[PDB]
């Protein structure tokens, strides 16, 4: 539950360059894909669940 | 789906994307009559054409052949089968990308091209041959000995004529 | 009324493009030119005939070729070259050499075998909608039966298109 | 040309429009105050939710038995492809087809499978004549008392000389009693010369 | 005066 | 209430006409490549078949 | 992984390697008998 993102999945260790602003992350599908810990500026890669 | 009102196109808007899909599958169906018309018909690389002497070992061919009165470039036969702004309330017909013409120049094109080559043009190059050894030789690919057709033109000749004559009375009838 | 197709020859090419309003009469709203298929604003019409590059309709074909500066002109296709066989009661054509020509032929066997979860895709984590999805029927069996089906043939086509041979031979 | 595997990538991308449109499906309301389900479960009554969410259920099972009737078609399509590569296969690689056009634009000779995503390749051999040249024909040959007609080839004339040769390739060889056969006299086929037949 | 905006003018719409 | 049974109503009427349309033009496809080879083979030669 | 939804894609039961192999044992008899492995 990471600042309003509900969801479930395997949160992961991703090399993706996020911008200064730019909080959430998305796909082709309109899926959220990555997201920003609001406690350390760290990137994070939700990915769908087994 | 919606005559006139916007109000209704904002709730289509919203059932998803099935206008675009019903969209995609119509101009499908068009690219794929296309092709088919393309592919029955434009299976020659060149247009062939008839000699003036018509005189084709004695086979008269005059029923198929294209007739030049017609304006239409078209056989007896194909204007006797021919015989027998464009919106309602969204629904438009589409004309074909081949004309009545072009589909009539392939058909004389391929007649041009079996009557002088017979099957040579259609695997390679258009290589002339007369009519009564082109038939002498399609006898021998059935068993019959290419003498019979030697002896009895004339009455092959009689038998084919009739026989043209015959498919337009019953076509008629 | 109608509908609007533009012509593209490709971007990488250039960026002009020709406009299509099917079914009009060009009474109803650059280079103006009425075919049967429809108004076609954007092109001239060249007395020339070429092969179809871009099919316009109803025998008119567009193509972004040089002036005889380029631009999309509008011509009628043609179906061929003209020749015209001699046909002698004694003349025949008999080939002397041979060009041995290999072609490509391009046909699909199989697609990609897709199976969807009936019970997911509709429902999500919700306990109550498998409750009243449970209700509307068995349609989530004969999908399910549908996609098995499906699979079982691409199968049987992968094997029955190139598994025609009983020995591997080397 | 990349052009060239054009429906090898018709059928991919058919695949993958049909999953993104069927994924994108869920983001569009059938009817309802939205489209997350634990939205509407959360946002009002029981009583209202057995409706809004049944608007949804039944959009989406609508959409996916419209997913299925075209993968059906679709697989039907494959299907007849798939029966029309088998036999190709099968008539050109494993024998000598005579059928025109099927092996290929030409006479076929062979025909080499090669793998590929989705589909088959054909590489059909093709006998293709050139360089023709005209020559003066007859039907048959008119000898001193008999006629003879060519038995495997074409009666050709060089301008003087008469000689028999192959249907697809010049080979002039003399008219001789081993390529002929006697049948009838000079007196029924229109066209017939008057050569001599070696023996 | 006036003047022509080309292809100046685009923002992010949204945060994601 | 009634515009979204209208609207629901004439696109499963419109899907219909295409589905039936797709099968139609699937028979067609069928149809045209018999013709087809049918001419590939009996007009450009002598088919034994 | 692509599904989000449960739309799982199904691998084909022949892999490549054995539609390669397969190609190769159709090309091998081709080369060496022709039209007599077939019949």
């Amino acid at each position: 539950n990471f600042n309003g993102l509900t969801g479930t999945g395997v949160l992961t260790e991703s090399n993706k360059k996020f911008l200064p602003f730019q909080q959430f992350g998305r796909d082709i599908a309109d899926t959220t894909d990555a997201v920003r810990d609001p406690q350390t500026l760290e990137i994070l890669d939700i990915t769908p669940c087994s | 789906i919606c005559g006139d009102s916007t109000e209704c196109s904002n709730l289509l808007l919203q059932y998803g994307s099935f206008c675009t899909q019903l969209k995609r599958a119509l101009t499908g169906i068009a690219v794929e009559q296309d092709k088919n018309t393309q592919e029955v018909f434009a299976q020659v690389k060149q247009i062939y054409k008839t000699p003036p002497i018509k005189y084709f070992g004695g086979f008269n061919f005059s029923q198929i052949l294209p007739d030049p009165s017609k304006p239409s470039k078209r056989s007896p036969i194909e204007d006797l089968l021919f015989n027998k702004a464009q919106k309602f309330n969204g629904l438009t017909v589409l004309p074909p990308l081949l004309t009545d013409e072009m589909i009539a120049q392939y058909t004389s094109a391929l007649l041009a091209g079996t009557i002088t080559s017979g099957w040579t043009f259609g695997a390679g190059p258009a290589l002339q041959i007369p009519f009564p050894m082109q038939m002498a030789y399609r006898f021998n690919g059935i068993g019959v000995t290419q003498n019979v057709l030697y002896e009895n033109q004339k009455l092959i000749a009689n038998q084919f004529n009739s026989a043209i004559g015959k498919i337009q009375d019953s076509l008629s009838s | 009324f109608g509908g609007v197709s533009v012509i593209t020859p490709g971007t990488n090419t250039s960026n002009q493009v020709a406009v299509l309003y099917q079914g009009v009469n060009c009474t109803e709203v650059s280079n103006v030119f009425q075919t049967r298929a429809g108004c076609l604003i954007g092109a001239e019409y060249v007395n020339n005939s070429y092969e179809c590059d871009i099919p316009i309709g109803a025998g008119i074909c567009a193509s972004y070729q040089t002036q005889t500066s380029q631009s999309i002109i509008a011509y009628t296709m043609s179906l061929g070259a003209e020749n015209s066989v001699a046909y002698s009661n004694n003349s025949i054509a008999i080939p002397t050499n041979f060009t041995i020509s290999v072609t490509t032929e391009i046909l699909p066997v199989s697609m990609t075998k897709t199976s969807v979860d009936c019970t997911m895709y509709i429902c999500g984590d919700s306990t109550e909608c498998s409750n009243l999805l449970l209700q509307y029927g068995s349609f989530c069996t004969q999908l399910k039966r549908a996609l098995t089906g499906i699979a079982v043939e691409q199968d049987k086509n992968t094997q029955e298109v190139f598994a025609q041979v009983k020995q591997i031979y080397k | 040309t990349p052009s060239a595997l054009g429906k090898l990538q018709d059928v991919v991308n058919h695949n993958a429009q049909a999953l993104n449109t069927l994924v994108k499906q869920l983001s569009s309301k059938f009817g309802a105050i939205s489209s997350v389900l634990n939205d509407i479960l959360s946002r009002l009554d029981p009583p209202e939710a057995e409706v809004q969410i049944d608007r949804l259920i039944t959009g989406r099972l609508q959409s996916l038995q419209t997913y299925v009737t075209q993968q059906l078609i679709r697989a039907a399509e494959i299907r007849a492809s798939a029966n029309l590569a088998a036999t190709k296969m099968s008539e050109c690689v494993l024998g000598q087809s005579k059928r025109v056009d099927f092996c290929g634009k030409g006479y076929h000779l062979m025909s080499f499978p090669q793998s590929a995503p989705h589909g088959v390749v054909f590489l059909h051999v093709t006998y293709v004549p050139a360089q023709e040249k005209n020559f003066t024909t007859a039907p048959a040959i008119c000898h001193d008392g008999k006629a003879h007609f060519p038995r495997e080839g074409v009666f050709v004339s060089n301008g003087t000389h008469w000689f028999v040769t192959q249907r697809n390739f010049y080979e002039p060889q003399i008219i001789t009693t081993d390529n002929t056969f006697v049948s009838g006299n000079c007196d029924v086929v229109i066209g017939i010369v008057n050569n001599t037949v070696y023996d | 005066s006036y003047t022509n905006s080309f292809t100046r003018g685009v923002y992010y719409p949204d945060k994601v």
